[PDB]
């Protein structure tokens, strides 16, 4: 019934600019306060700002008023967030929200990635099973898919034949602007050496296809 | 300026749980218009409370707002497993909101599960690439809250590690976590012992997995 | 033309 449709998610370089939009339907946009917040892993939820129906009060958190600008167009039911001179720590999912007593209505989110990195294929390293990676009748092994840009990478094990106990973790964006990811699998401790374990990694942006055998 | 909440709380279905919200400037008062927002998986945000006491339309009655001592507070009466989620507090300071760090609320869906801890030394391949990554894996654990500390030569690390967590398992409600400690080959070779220390609810003592370079 | 009501904000 109520939809906050956000648009304008993508990649921007340090020092660049960007404008996100959020089109509201199902409520009388001209009668709601609107607000912008952002969510980043490890940085929790941060309130960016808010704007009244008539735009004559635009409140910002002092830390971000310098290079963030909130605006709205009531005739087109649209809320805008502009960001200038962005930096690496501005990487986050930005959300528009509409006040009704509290933060009542929410958009779907807009990913903004600030990185100076170039397109780059991953290095696939073996996470080797050992004494240090064994517990009971279970040994952990895996692959570290490191220093690639942009997302995503697809990881399978034994060309898809091995699926149970497979945990492919969300990638993390490193200080260098490149992503790193881990994919692990647990197998019987007695299975080591008897069976072969190979991680298949594909990163299309760099035409990278790598098959890595993981030895104890 | 800074808003602080409990990092994690555990309750059981049907029980009462109270989360608090502190201001670094002073006692939390009604003019801080404490807001409470819930985050469920897939970044599903739900406004719970505004201006300390007022429920957002549609929020069930079991979510209540109050002031307790010098803090704001959210109380969940008869907690449900669906209430398992992160709860962010927000305080108003004249002309801007400040969110707290959030409280991970567990509403026990099962017995507590301690993590299985594995550590992976770096590849010879990576070392030839000039870097070194030590990986610490916590497999199948519940609740989500857990502290993973890197210790190098028996000394706390900071600023050179990153964590990532899987989505909660649909069938056994467990999590898995990967923490990567990344250094340059030189920095990695300037030390001897590398250890991952893990603290979790299902652990009587912190568990440590270590190796010698 | 009567303004009409608006949606209540989170802060007062
Ligand atoms: C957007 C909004 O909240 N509008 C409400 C309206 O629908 C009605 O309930 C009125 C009561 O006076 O207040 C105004
Ligand atoms: C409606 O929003 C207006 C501003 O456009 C005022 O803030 C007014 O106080 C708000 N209404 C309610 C009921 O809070």
């Amino acid at each position: 019934e109520v939809k906050l449709h956000q648009s304008g998610g993508g990649l921007v370089q340090p020092g660049g600019f960007l404008k996100i939009s959020c089109v509201v339907s199902g409520i009388d946009f001209s009668r709601y306060w609107m607000s912008w917040v952002r969510r980043a892993p490890g940085k929790g939820l941060e309130w960016i700002g808010e704007i009244t129906p008539d735009s004559n009060t635009i409140n910002y958190v002092p830390s971000l008023k310098d290079n963030f600008g909130i605006s709205r167009d009531n005739a087109k039911n649209t809320l805008f967030l502009q960001m200038t001179k962005v930096r690496s720590e501005d990487t986050a999912l930005y959300f528009c929200a509409s006040y009704y007593e509290g933060f009542a209505y929410w958009g779907q989110g807009t990913l903004v990635t600030v990185s100076a990195a170039s397109t780059k294929g991953p290095s696939v390293f073996p996470l080797a099973p050992s004494s240090k990676s064994t517990s009971g009748g279970t040994a952990a092994l895996g692959c570290l898919v490191k220093d690639y840009f942009p997302e995503p990478v697809t990881v399978s094990w034994n060309s898809g034949a091995l699926t149970s106990g497979v945990h492919t973790f969300p990638a993390v964006l490193q200080s260098s602007g490149l992503y790193s990811l881990s994919s692990v699998v647990t197998v019987p401790s007695s299975s080591l050496g008897t069976q072969t374990y190979i991680c298949n990694v594909n990163h299309k942006p760099s035409n990278t296809k790598v098959d890595k055998k993981v030895e104890p | 300026a800074v808003v602080t909440q409990e990092s994690a709380l555990t309750t059981s279905p049907g029980e009462t749980v109270t989360l608090t919200c502190r201001s670094s400037t002073g006692a939390v008062i009604t003019s801080n218009y404490a807001n409470w927002v819930q985050e469920k998986p897939d970044h599903l945000f739900t406004g719970l409370i505004g201006r300390t006491y007022n429920r957002v339309p549609g929020v069930p009655a079991r979510f209540s707002g109050s002031l307790i001592g010098d803090k704001a507070a959210l109380t969940i009466t008869g907690a449900q497993t669906e209430d398992e989620a992160i709860y962010f507090c927000a305080l108003w300071y004249s002309n801007h909101f400040v969110f707290g760090g959030g409280t991970k609320l567990t509403v026990l869906k099962r017995t507590v599960a301690a993590p299985s801890v594995f550590i992976f030394p770096p590849s010879d391949e990576q070392l030839k690439s000039g870097t070194a990554s030590v990986v610490c894996l916590l497999n199948n654990f519940y609740p989500r809250e857990a502290k993973v500390q890197w210790k190098v030569d028996n000394a706390l690390q900071s600023g050179n590690s990153q964590e990532s967590v899987t989505e909660q398992d649909s069938k056994d409600s467990t999590y898995s976590l990967s923490s990567t400690l990344t250094l340059s080959k030189a920095d990695y070779e300037k030390h001897k012992v590398y250890a991952c220390e893990v603290t979790h609810q299902g652990l009587s003592s912190p568990v440590t997995k270590s190796f010698n370079r | 033309p009567a303004p009409g009501s608006t949606a209540p904000p989170a802060h007062g």
